């Protein structure tokens, strides 16, 4: 089908300031973050967006941290409990009556083996929109 | 790529 507007290009999520104390244990991990992409004049004829993730992950899937604090990686879900690591797709139908498309995902920085260090965080997850 | 998410955030250091 033809394609939608992008109205987000860029999005960013500010996970804030963490504590490595607190993401000393294995398994912690930062709350959720709300992020969210939105496609706009979407043309008729088209009724659905699938969304395709890639981004670089690390050897516990999720996405690796680029930054310089260490022992730290980024998840990202849906709105419905689903993990998006890189490769996966996300399916939303058009709203004619605006002719827009939304997702809504969140974020959370989780230290899967423990120790997180002292440093930035900072990753980015790239998006395709594929239409029908 | 058509989006991107930037993910950002700092580790402090507490211990
Ligand atoms: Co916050
Ligand atoms: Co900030
Ligand atoms: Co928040
Ligand atoms: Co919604």
């Amino acid at each position: 089908a033809k394609p939608c507007t992008v109205s987000t290009t860029n999005a960013t999520v500010d996970l804030g300031d963490l504590y490595s104390f607190s993401l000393m244990s294995a398994g912690a991990a930062s709350a959720w973050h709300d992020v969210a992409l939105e496609l706009t004049n979407c043309p008729v004829g088209t009724s659905r967006v699938t969304a395709s993730f890639s981004g670089a992950a690390d050897s516990t899937g999720y996405y690796k941290n680029q930054g310089t604090a260490q022992n730290i990686q980024l998840e990202l879900q849906d709105d419905s409990g689903n993990t998006l690591n890189t490769g996966a797709t996300k399916t939303v139908q058009v709203d004619d009556s605006s002719q827009s498309a939304h997702f809504p995902l969140q974020v959370r920085a989780l230290t899967v083996n423990g120790g997180a260090t002292q440093g930035t965080i900072e990753a980015v997850i790239e998006i395709t929109y594929t239409y029908s | 790529a058509d989006s991107r998410i930037r993910i950002r955030g700092y580790v402090r250091n507490n211990g």
